[PDB]
């Protein structure tokens, strides 16, 4: 079980997961939640390895059918235990993506449905974003399960960062690189930031047309670069990218190669599809230089554009939470223009696990392992507490996950071997089963 | 006429040497046969037989010639090893 | 009494979030719009039946009717006869990633239906699905994974 | 593929069917549950409740 | 294996309509109409249509209707490929290979094997063989009007280290067995040996090349109109002892499964395809199909139909995997794009004429190792690759 | 056609599988005789016939001389234009020996079943007139149908003589006054007075030939009498006006082929160029060699080398 | 109410005559023979049609479709315009004139679009005339590939004669496989209605090039499910649509927004056998046509009667037989005999509102005008209402 951070070497249980499975004769499923990802990291087996047979699977068919290394989504995964399928025999080490998602309900229930529900052969690989609740998790699935595993932690950062605010063009470092909190700085930042009715937007927050390229431009004389930039709102995107210009990240000659590879890209597809205006101002966009990325965006347009700045050409970047799970990385700076944004109820600051898994993506590893951080603030004092439970605040513990879908109630009493009721109590929330069941 | 000598009449003709594209067009006419459908097409009878008239086929009866003749494909599981 | 077009596309309102502030384009055709009235009766129903045992349901399935699900029928249904992708996206309200999305999950639904037809027994329902599945799988909504 | 061939075993939850012995308890509550009249001859399938007619009905 | 997507692509080849195309590992060329050849090179540079690696020649005024490539390694004195094609005339005018790496002054040497007597018949449906020392002969099945097939041992080595002497053969003279005279549609050979031929009736009655056997044949699957079944494409597992036939049925196509011993429908390859509206049957393609051709293990087959679509069914279990849609608008450049042709008809659903795989380490334009690649051309002119996903 | 040919192939894959049952090589042959498959309709009919073999000292009462009586009606409408017309005499009299005196509605089936093969033998093989034609007489009070003169009045025609063609006219006349306001009888009246050049009867034909109802003309598909109009106004008058109902029929149903090419080639192509309409491989290829120029030639003849106009029009083009 | 009869062309044509629009002046006839024809609406009351006919002959294959535009726009100028589609499928264009002194018709022929669009095999079209909402006029051509046809007219550009077709757009085929489209028709509103073969009705929006929605046949299963002709009421909303069954005629009507049913125009009771198929007319509906003031529709079928439909009451108001002498009295009911059709058996082809007084006598301003062509070739002309 891998408690550590993303950008600092979790590969390691994920290139031995393989290379003991290849010599020994087992199979392994890499399980990722997100496609994107299944893509990425189908991408990143096919480079790091010498000669392994990978997969991965959609829904029309199944690449690569004599595959050694299956990739999956959850919900595929799932469709093992329920339809009967070949790669449960053969696998027995499967590996697991993100298991931080163990806190959503709406989607992660599947984890549930799926780690309890395993074989008895198969054994359990992890990989996670950091959380205090470590020991609790793994001895779950452990105790319930009778198979015998080690809490494998990294509590600390090999590849830190430092955090600082942004006021009137002005870097204030609150965190270091070492991770200390200077109280002083946070006094500082405030005590610099001491008719216009709502006509067209709201009187306050999001700043004006050219303070962007201020604060681009200030930064690339330091130069900080390469930096990104987390826009929520799918039209705020847009409009905070639209305002920007003389910027350009490729000379003419890295221009045409650009132009050369889009062309590939845009070969897929026909006229009419080639031709479309999203894509249009997609194609202006990586000419001039930068790029968006939403979910707003279309599958040909994002994973283009994950790759094309992946490449280390692109340095200012615009995109949305879910891209911080990428592949390769070109970012010494992450910046965060906001701390609001609507996750289904309402306004809701963004949690410290949420925080963690962008801000301390903002590493390197190969260059300058110690990474920066800066977060904006258009003229208003930050709220100090709230900031802090963002900022220093403990990424909260893993909540349990419980979903009774109906298609599965309808799936265990067709089937009626091991019944539902057995699932049931004996299921995630805890009741003498791992704390002192033999007091019982 | 034939189709043999036909095909061999176009077959003695040579290579051509434009190295370009020419299209030449056919002098057919589409139209001396004025009595070819007229006394033959309509009034031939069937060679075959008009669903029409394959009302006189057959009868079904229903029992073959119980319970086990339905139920042939009855039997017991494979053996045993 | 429907077609795979129709089928299909009466299918999307399972598949949609509806969560959204412009209006609701009248609809393509009556067949259509008697499909997602009998649909609506059918969700009234099972709102009743599981409001008399009285077990508390999802924010999402506790609102349904109530979100904008239901303007996607008209999207969906163009793309299922073999249009342009600009056209239909000059129809739709949403973007454009997420009407990808939906289409993605009514070829997986069209799949998981065909199995359940067949089950069933009814071959035309079948066939109807499996043309439905033939259409819709096309383009740049199964266009290539750029991770090779 | 499909959902009609049956799955293989769950890990770590008990399956409760075990056999206790080396009749006895083989079969206990199997063949004893459905059982009603004439020395054992069951006369309804079992899970409904309908039984079964001669050839003098018709 | 799932679903390929475009490697390389081109547009307005020939002049006149592309009824053909030959590909193999050194390089792939079509025929035309107009009755030209075209070697394109497979070696491209990456992300950009060749065009003039390509390298035209002129063969007929007629036209050139069906053409196939042929490559061996018969010793070291020379590395042999050779090509054939078939023009609306009938005669098979042989092209032999001589090529440089910088230049790639590709010139074919004035090819007449046969006599004039010979030539009374034509040759329409000309196929190469692949021979691995079965027999020594490099074997090749033609059709003509009357219904005959010839074989040409072309060896330029010495023993029956090696002196040149090309020269021309006879394995031995299959004729068409069915009463009465008929016209010999298409015909291929198989690596097991087993080779069957079709007719224009419906029947594919099974034989064998070198011993002069006909041994069996079967009746067609409703045939009561005109053109009632034509068969168009008879075509065989590479490992297995599977016939693939393609055949017609006024406007639909049919495709259909055998064994070579037994004979016997297990099924026809079809889908839930759009014919009466509502009230379906069971065919291959809405509309007719051409070629069909297998990948290099012998479980994906793939073919070609006249309503601008592909599909990739599966031999093993019969059932369709995907679809992938023909239209005039996938040419990439904007200036060899035909959308309507000159008589007045949208080619968004153009006629597929020849689609035929490209095994592992053939094709390597961007982004692919030891890949089964695809070719396809179409009635508007055009020429197009795809891919398998990954490789490995 | 379809659903009889899976059923079809259902049998003949039956009869490899599990062969040999009572009542399945029973109704195995009526398929084959439904979708015209004349070529394998004696490869499997000797395994039936050759099982009645063991029927002769056995049954005798009501099956072997009825089931094989009624299977005998249908031997003869199996081989009658297959090669030989000589099976069609004797394998006519195993059914009226057995049920021709007997009254019932299996020997009903049996008895006009034999009616029709006897009728078609002797005078297109052997050239025999009266050996058809006193068979085809007493035929006359058969059973009263709407379906009697459909088949009958094209018998009558074929005789190749004037006495004939009297008890044709005779026949057709006395058709009229029961029955006579059908689409196919019609038709084929105006055939024959189209090939008459009656002068008092192609007007009063024509006269009803162009008042036709318009269920009748939805009826038809391919329209062969409402083009014949023109043929016979060119047979009557000889004028410029034929050109008339192509333009009334043809607005009606636009997308109807064959007439919309008789008025211009380059539509129906359009039609089904890509495939709107029902059509075939060689008429396709027709359609194509008729656009005249090269290009759709060439395709033509690839589609369909073996038509005969294709390639004369090839021949004629270099 | 009742509905006076002006005068009557007999023998106009050779073949028939297929279509018959329009305008201020002259009602164009189209025909099977070939003949472009005028005939005179103002015409002095005892006079044959014959004496102020001008015939040209255009194309030996025959005129199935054609439509007029009368206008002005810069001072003056009386554009009238004459637009066909013969059984060739070939689109011509002709601008109408008269001579100063003489007054003898002049058919000056036009070429405005190019032989690459001549070329594609047309059939339907229409006028759509502007009133400043697009900066010219506009026109609207259907195809046996449903592929319809757009374009911006402008007769001037830079004020001298100078007309140029503009391609406004092409709405692609609604179906795949497709569909032979049957009949079209555009709205002041700025609507497409595209009619075809199988009971389809394309409606698409004309600014975007968008389909907004469509209807199916309501038979379904052939007996007749083609769509005969597709016509708008002129300023408001309501859409006019009419089909068949097995040899019957049916009109059918929704709403140009939310496209909700609100009639099938029909006629009950005994001697069409009870009727469980509520039908228009015992044979095909071959034109419909709503008058220039909206309220009430013409319906003209194959059976002979003229039936006119207030769409108010959505009842028919009255009859008239055109080919056979039926007025006075009317025991008003479909005629179907048991093998099919009714027992009147005429040859009716278009009829046509004409506006509140293009015509010149008594009927004449006071009333609105009435036009219809037959099989025999009788053009006719009836005045209206006969209370003035």
């Amino acid at each position: 079980f891998v408690a550590a951070h993303t950008s600092a070497g979790k590969t390691v249980v994920a290139e031995y997961a393989i290379a003991m499975a290849h010599r020994n004769m087992t199979k392994t499923i890499y399980t990722s939640p997100i496609k994107a990802l299944s893509n990425q990291k189908f991408r990143d087996f096919k480079e790091t390895f010498d000669d392994v047979n990978i997969g991965l699977i959609t829904g029309d068919v199944q690449i690569n059918p004599d595959a050694n290394c299956l990739i999956m989504t959850t919900e595929i995964l799932r469709s093992m235990l329920y339809r009967g399928a070949d790669l449960i025999r053969d696998v027995e080490f499967v590996i697991f993506d993100e298991v931080h998602y163990v806190n959503d309900q709406d989607r992660g229930v599947v984890w549930e449905e799926v780690i309890i529900m395993l074989p008895q052969h198969v054994k359990f690989i992890l990989l996670s974003a950091t959380v205090p609740n470590t020991y609790e998790f793994a001895n779950w699935i452990g105790r319930t399960k009778q198979k015998n595993i080690y809490v494998i932690s990294t509590p600390k950062r090999p590849v830190p960062l430092e955090i600082n605010i942004w006021a009137k063009k002005e870097l204030i470092p609150v965190i270091n690189q070492n991770s200390e909190f200077l109280e002083a700085n946070f006094r500082k930042h405030k005590e610099i930031l001491n008719g216009s009715n709502k006509r067209k937007f709201f009187t306050q927050d999001g700043p004006s047309k050219k303070t962007w390229p201020e604060i681009v431009n200030y930064l690339r004389k330091r130069e900080l670069l390469p930096m990104v930039v987390f826009v929520f709102s799918k039209k705020r995107c847009e409009e905070y990218a639209d305002w920007l210009e003389g910027i350009n990240f490729c000379n003419n000659k890295e221009k045409s190669q650009i132009h050369m590879f889009i062309e590939k890209s845009i070969t897929r597809l026909k006229k009419e599809d080639r031709d479309l205006p999203q894509i249009l101002k997609t194609r202006s966009l990586l000419e001039r230089g930068i790029a968006v990325h939403h979910g707003g965006l279309l599958p040909i347009v994002k994973e283009l554009i994950e790759i094309l700045f992946s490449k280390g050409f692109i340095k200012v970047l615009f995109a949305t939470e879910t891209f911080a799970m990428g592949l390769n990385l070109p970012t010494r700076t992450v910046i965060f223009s906001s701390i609001r944004k609507h996750d289904g109820n309402g306004l809701r600051e963004l949690t410290p696990g949420e925080f963690t898994q962008m801000a301390g993506r903002a590493g390197r590893r190969g260059l300058d392992s110690t990474g920066t951080v800066i977060v904006m603030a258009y003229n208003s004092p930050l709220s100090i507490a709230t900031f802090k439970e963002v900022t220093m605040g403990v990424p909260t513990r893993l909540q349990s996950q419980f979903r009774l879908t109906y298609n599965m109630i309808l799936n265990l009493l067709r089937i009626e071997a091991l019944r539902v009721e057995e699932m049931i109590k004996y299921s995630f929330s805890e009741n003498a089963k791992e704390t002192l069941q033999p007091e019982h | 006429s034939s189709i043999q000598e036909l095909y061999q009449s176009l077959k003695e003709i040579t290579n051509n040497a434009v190295e370009l594209f020419e299209d030449r067009i056919t002098k057919l006419d589409f139209e001396k046969h004025a009595n070819d459908i007229i006394k033959d097409r309509f009034l031939r009878p069937s060679n075959a037989l008009p669903w029409s008239l394959l009302d006189m086929v057959q009868d079904v009866p229903h029992t073959s010639s119980g319970k086990l003749d339905y139920k042939e494909l009855l039997k017991v599981p494979d053996p045993i090893n | 009494s429907f077609e795979p077009e129709e089928i299909v596309a009466l299918l999307s309102v399972f598949v949609y979030e509806g969560k959204t502030r412009e209006e609701e384009p009248p609809i393509v055709t009556p067949r259509l719009a008697k499909g997602k009235q009998r649909i609506e009766e059918i969700y009234k129903k099972m709102l009743c039946v599981f409001n008399t045992h009285q077990i508390p349901l999802t924010q999402d399935e506790a609102e349904f009717l109530d979100r904008k699900r239901f303007a996607m029928m008209n999207v969906v249904y163009e793309w299922a006869r073999g249009l342009s992708f600009k056209e239909i996206m000059e129809m739709s309200p949403e973007a454009e990633g997420t009407v990808v999305r939906v289409i993605t999950w009514l070829d997986e639904i069209c799949r998981e239906v065909k199995t359940a037809s067949i089950i069933i027994g009814n071959s035309t329902l079948h066939m109807k699905m499996s043309r439905a599945q033939e259409l819709i799988k096309r383009d740049i909504v199964f266009a290539a994974s750029l991770y090779l | 593929g499909s959902t009609a061939q049956l799955p293989f075993t769950p890990g770590g939850i008990p399956m409760k069917s075990v056999k206790t012995d080396s009749g006895s308890s083989t079969m206990a509550n199997a063949t004893k549950l459905l059982h009603k009249d004439g020395q054992g001859l069951f006369d309804i399938p079992e899970g409904m409740n309908r039984g079964i007619k001669p050839m003098d009905a018709e | 294996s799932k679903v390929f997507i475009a490697t390389a692509n081109a547009g307005k080849a020939h002049d006149a309509d592309i009824f053909s195309v030959s590909a193999c590992n050194s390089f792939t060329v079509s025929c035309s109409g107009d009755g030209y050849l075209k070697v394109w090179d497979n070696k491209l540079l990456d992300n950009e249509n060749p065009k003039d690696k390509s390298y035209s020649h002129f063969v007929h005024k007629s036209g050139l209707h069906h053409v196939d490539v042929l490559q061996a390694i018969e010793r070291d004195a020379f590395e042999l490929c050779l090509v054939a094609t078939t023009s609306f005339s009938g005669d098979l005018l042989f092209y032999r290979i001589t090529r440089e790496d910088e230049t790639k002054k590709v010139i074919f040497e004035k090819l007449d094997l046969l006599d004039s007597d010979m030539k009374k018949h034509s040759f329409w449906a000309l196929k190469w063989g692949a021979s691995n020392d079965r027999l020594l002969s490099h074997r090749l099945v033609a059709t003509d009007v009357k219904g005959t097939t010839y074989i040409w041992k072309f060896h330029p080595f010495a023993d029956e280290t090696l002196n040149w002497s090309p020269t021309l053969e006879l394995q031995g003279t299959v004729e068409s067995p069915m009463t009465p005279s008929q016209f010999a549609t298409s015909v291929d050979i198989s690596e097991r040996g087993l080779i069957a031929t079709g007719f224009n009736n419906g029947t594919v009655q099974i034989s064998e090349l070198s011993t002069l056997r006909p041994l069996y044949n079967f009746e067609s699957q409703h045939s009561m109109i005109n053109n009632s079944n034509s068969i168009r494409s008879v075509k065989f597992s590479p490992q297995g002892s599977l016939l693939a036939i393609a055949h017609d049925s006024n406007s639909f196509g049919c495709i259909t499964l055998y064994e070579t011993e037994f004979g016997e429908r297990i099924g026809s390859l079809s889908v839930p395809t759009h014919s009466s509206q509502a009230s379906l049957g069971e065919f291959a393609h809405s509309s007719w199909v051409m070629s069909l051709s297998f990948n290099d293990s012998g479980e994906t087959l793939c073919s070609a139909g006249w309503d601008g679509k592909l599909r990739f069914w599966d031999v093993k279990t019969k059932e369709r995997i995907t679809t992938l849609n023909m239209h005039c608008d996938d040419i990439e450049i904007e200036e060899d794009i035909l959308a309507v042709d000159e008589h007045g008809d949208s080619l968004a659903e153009p006629g597929v004429f020849d689609v035929k795989f490209l095994k592992k380490g053939w094709r390597s334009g961007m982004g692919a190792d030891l890949n089964e690649s695809l070719c396809c051309v179409c009635l508007d002119r055009s020429i197009r690759w795809f891919r398998e996903a990954g490789g490995k | 056609v379809e659903k009889l040919t899976t059923a079809s192939i259902a049998l003949e894959q039956f009869f490899k599988k599990s062969p040999d049952s009572q009542f399945a090589l029973q109704c195995a042959l009526l398929t084959l005789e439904r979708l015209h498959h004349y070529e394998n309709a004696n490869e499997l009919a000797n395994r039936l016939i050759g099982i009645l073999e063991k029927k002769f000292e056995k049954t005798q009462d009501e099956r072997e001389l009825f089931n094989f009586a009624i299977i005998k009606g249908q031997f003869a409408r199996i081989h009658l234009g297959l090669g030989n017309f000589e099976l069609s005499i004797e394998n006519a009299d195993l059914s009226q020996g057995i049920i021709s005196e007997s009254s019932d509605e299996k020997s009903m089936k049996t008895k006009i079943s034999n009616h029709i093969c006897l009728g078609l033998s002797y005078f297109f093989l052997n050239d025999f007139d009266q050996t058809l034609n006193q068979f085809q007489e007493l035929l006359s009070i058969s059973k009263d149908s709407k379906h009697l003169v459909v088949l009958i009045a094209k018998v009558l025609y074929d005789v190749g003589e004037s006495d004939t063609k009297e008890i044709a006219l005779q026949e057709l006349t006395e058709y009229i006054a029961t029955s006579g306001a059908d689409l196919l009888v019609t038709l084929t009246i105006a055939a024959m007075s189209i090939l008459d050049d009656k002068r008092e009867d192609l007007s009063i034909i024509l006269e009803e030939l162009k008042a036709l109802p318009l269920s009748k003309q939805i009826i038809d598909k391919h329209k062969d009498a409402p083009y014949l109009i023109e043929e016979i106004t060119k047979r009557l008058y000889r004028n410029d006006t034929g050109k008339q109902v192509w333009q009334r029929s043809a607005y009606f149903f636009p997308n109807n082929l064959k007439v919309w090419e008789r008025l211009d080639k380059n539509i129906q192509r359009r039609i089904a160029s890509n495939g709107q309409n029902k059509v075939t491989a060689e008429e396709m290829s027709k359609l194509y060699c008729e656009s005249k120029n090269l290009r759709s030639i060439q395709r033509g003849m690839f589609l369909c080398p073996w038509n005969v106009t294709a390639v004369k029009a090839l021949n004629e083009c270099f």
